[PDB]
C-alpha cells in the first residue's frame, strides 16, 4: 500500500 | 544511484497529468505543481534555478532534474519534505483526507477504503493520522 510513496526517496 | 523503472513510470504518470495535449511538455508554472505532487517541496529559488539550468519543460529534462533531485538530497531531508508537503494544512499530521488528495495527485484510483488501509498501517498511537515519526517509520523501509 505505501510502495507508491516510498518510491518518492531514497533510502 | 539511478531511478527504478517503477520510479520512472511513477514520475510520468504524474508529469502527464499536467501535459493535457500528450505532447510530452509541460508549462514551467507547471514544475512546482508536479514537484509536489512526487513528494518534492521545492522552494521557490529551487524551482527558478531547476527552470534556468534548461516556456515548457519537456519529459526527459524533467526526469533528468528528478534523478539528481532523488540522487543528491539528503535521504532524511527527502522524507522531511515529502512529509511537509502531504501535510497540507502543517497540523503535524497527514490526515485521511490529506493523503486521498496525495494519492488523486498522483494518478491514482485508490478506494477510500484503500487510503484508510494506508492510514492503519502506518498510525502506531492509533489516533487515525500519521505523524511525521510513523511516517518515517514507513518511508525508512
Ligand atoms: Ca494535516
Ligand atoms: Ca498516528
Amino acid at each position: 500500500a505505501w510502495a507508491s510513496l516510498k518510491r518518492l526517496v531514497t533510502r | 544511484d539511478q531511478l527504478t523503472e517503477e520510479q520512472i513510470a511513477e514520475f510520468k504518470e504524474a508529469f502527464s497529468l499536467f501535459d493535457k495535449d500528450g505532447d510530452g511538455t509541460i508549462t514551467t508554472k507547471e514544475l512546482g505543481t508536479v514537484m509536489r505532487s512526487l513528494g518534492q517541496n521545492p522552494t521557490e529559488a529551487e524551482l527558478q534555478d531547476m527552470i534556468n539550468e534548461v516556456g515548457t519543460i519537456d519529459f526527459p529534462e524533467f526526469l533528468t532534474m528528478m534523478a539528481r533531485k532523488m540522487k543528491d538530497t539528503d535521504s532524511e531531508e527527502e522524507i522531511r519534505e515529502a512529509f511537509r508537503v502531504f501535510d497540507k494544512d502543517g497540523n503535524g499530521y497527514i490526515s485521511a483526507a490529506e493523503l486521498r488528495h496525495v494519492m488523486t495527485n498522483l494518478g491514482e484510483k485508490l478506494t477510500d477504503e484503500e487510503v484508510d488501509e494506508m492510514i492503519r498501517e502506518a498510525d502506531i498511537d492509533g489516533d487515525g493520522q500519521v505523524n511525521y515519526e510513523e511516517f518515517v517509520q514507513m518511508m525508512t523501509a
